[PDB]
């Protein structure tokens, strides 16, 4: 048991990042083994409790009246776990709007149902989550690609919809995953995958975009660090471990009462890319709320 | 007009020895809250288990109307705390159950404003 096993996961080092490898087969040494949970509770409401135990330690930017936005919230169960979590975890008067391809009830203020591909809206975001995952990556038939499908719409919806300042945890695995997201990263001004314990022995990882600067700071190969992530997961075998989950003490995201201002492309400069950069500032309109579904009209 | 009483014909359905609608999405927490029935947040003490209201509702469970003016929903977005006891069965206890008005505990599980 590493002193890791006490953390609500693990982050891939610095080092992994920096490295120049080429894809191989993901062969996870615990591959298949499950985690011992509390009684009672269901695998995604674990997974999405440690996830936000770690979003508590970095410099997220929490305003009040915040906006997040969560895709992937259904399951075939017809209910939302990581969205009864993220109603939890997120501060009284945080608008929290789900979304799935199929129907279930949701703790969330708004329920979108369908492809993401028709989900609009006007307004800009200060915390994206996914979890969407197409059942048929399970189909291994050839290479593995950089995969397209809702990967492509969240790539649009992030350079569109969320805020600078803002920050974003989109699910990932060997198989579905895509090099214009892992290029994204290099717009924030820090990113990392990160392991859940409980789901040490999946090839899951959760990007972690950190404060959108909206321009490149870093120039990222996303095919190359693609292959530097199944590296680390391939060399550094995970301990399942579920201990986090015990101390609820501390999980309430803190309503840092960060500033929300509405400047444009000029007011840039390097004083407020330093404030984006520690979640000291949201930069976007402050309108009402407005979604819209698409509606394909057949016979 | 034909009113379908589905929240009957779930006590009728479990009395005829049925089993409880399940998937009901149960929360980490401390167990050191009020105890309230219906709350912001989880608040469940040591007796009992706080779930995910939308999970817990029949007609949000059903997709079907709620008995209400405007069709609102008052656990969809909110944390029921159910006693550890009854919480096989948490939709059939959210209906056979009332909450009580003055101190917000559940009556006949911690509502003490008669004693
Ligand atoms: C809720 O979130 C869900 C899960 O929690 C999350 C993670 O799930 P995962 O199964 O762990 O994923 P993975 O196997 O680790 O990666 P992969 O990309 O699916 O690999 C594809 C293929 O490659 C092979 N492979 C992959 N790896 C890493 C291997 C291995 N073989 C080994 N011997 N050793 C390994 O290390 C194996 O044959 C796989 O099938 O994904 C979501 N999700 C999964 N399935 C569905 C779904 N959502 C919706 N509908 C679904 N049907
Ligand atoms: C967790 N995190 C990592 N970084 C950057 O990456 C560096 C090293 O990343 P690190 O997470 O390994 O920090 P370290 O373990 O050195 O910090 P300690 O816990 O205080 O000892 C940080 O010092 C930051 O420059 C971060 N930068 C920003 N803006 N926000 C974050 O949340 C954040
Ligand atoms: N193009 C797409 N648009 C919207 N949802 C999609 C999608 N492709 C896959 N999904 C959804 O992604 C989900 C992955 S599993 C989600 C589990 C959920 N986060 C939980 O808390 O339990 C599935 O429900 C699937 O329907
Ligand atoms: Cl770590
Ligand atoms: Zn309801
Ligand atoms: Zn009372």
């Amino acid at each position: 048991a590493s002193s890791q096993a006490w953390q609500p996961g693990v982050a891939m080092p610095n080092l992994y990042k920096m490295q120049r490898m080429l894809l191989e087969k993901c062969d996870l040494q615990n591959y298949g083994d499950s985690a011992t949970l509390p009684k009672g509770i269901m695998m995604n409401v674990a997974k999405y409790t440690q996830l936000c135990q770690y979003l508590n330690t970095l410099t997220l930017a929490v305003p009040y009246n915040m906006r997040v936005i969560h895709f992937g919230a259904g399951s075939d169960k017809g209910v939302a776990p990581g969205t009864a979590v993220l109603r939890q975890w997120l501060p009284t008067g945080t608008l929290l709007v789900d979304s799935d391809l199929n129907d279930f009830v949701s703790d969330a203020d708004s329920t979108l149902i369908g492809d993401c591909a028709t989900v609009h809206t006007a307004n800009k975001w200060d915390l994206i989550i996914s979890d969407m995952y197409d059942p048929k990556t399970k189909n291994v038939t050839k290479e593995n690609d950089s995969k397209e499908g809702f990967f492509t719409y969240i790539c649009g919806f992030i350079q569109q919809k969320l805020a600078l300042g803002g920050s974003v945890a989109i699910k990932i695995t060997e198989h579905s995953w895509n090099a214009d997201l892992y290029k994204l990263m290099g717009h924030f001004a820090w990113w990392t995958a990160f392991v859940t314990n409980v789901n040490a022995s999946s090839s899951e990882a959760f990007l972690i975009g950190c404060n959108y600067l909206g321009k490149p700071r870093e120039q990222i190969d996303g095919y190359v660090m693609h292959a530097n992530y199944i590296f680390w997961r391939n060399t550094n075998p995970i301990q399942l471990s579920s201990y986090s989950l015990f101390d609820m003490s501390k999980f309430p995201l803190k309503l840092r009462g960060t500033a929300v201002m509405s400047l444009k492309e000029g007011q840039i400069n390097d004083m407020i890319l330093s404030l984006l950069s520690k979640g000291r500032l949201i930069i976007r309109e402050n309108n009402r709320v407005v979604i819209s579904s698409d509606v394909l009209v057949n016979n | 007009a034909f009113a379908v009483d589905a929240a009957k014909a779930y006590k009728d359905y479990l009395a005829s020895g049925g089993q409880p609608i399940t998937n009901c999405v149960k929360m980490l927490c401390t167990h050191t809250g009020t105890g309230q029935a219906i709350t912001v947040t989880p608040e469940a003490n040591m007796d009992q288990e706080s779930f995910g209201g939308a999970s817990c509702c029949l007609y949000c469970r059903c997709h079907i109307d709620h008995p209400n003016p405007k069709g609102f929903c008052d656990l969809k977005g909110k944390y029921v705390q159910i006693p550890t006891t009854c919480a096989n069965d948490p939709v059939g206890f959210t209906l056979k159950n009332t909450v009580c008005t003055v101190c917000g505990m559940w009556k006949g599980y911690g509502c003490s404003c008669d004693q």
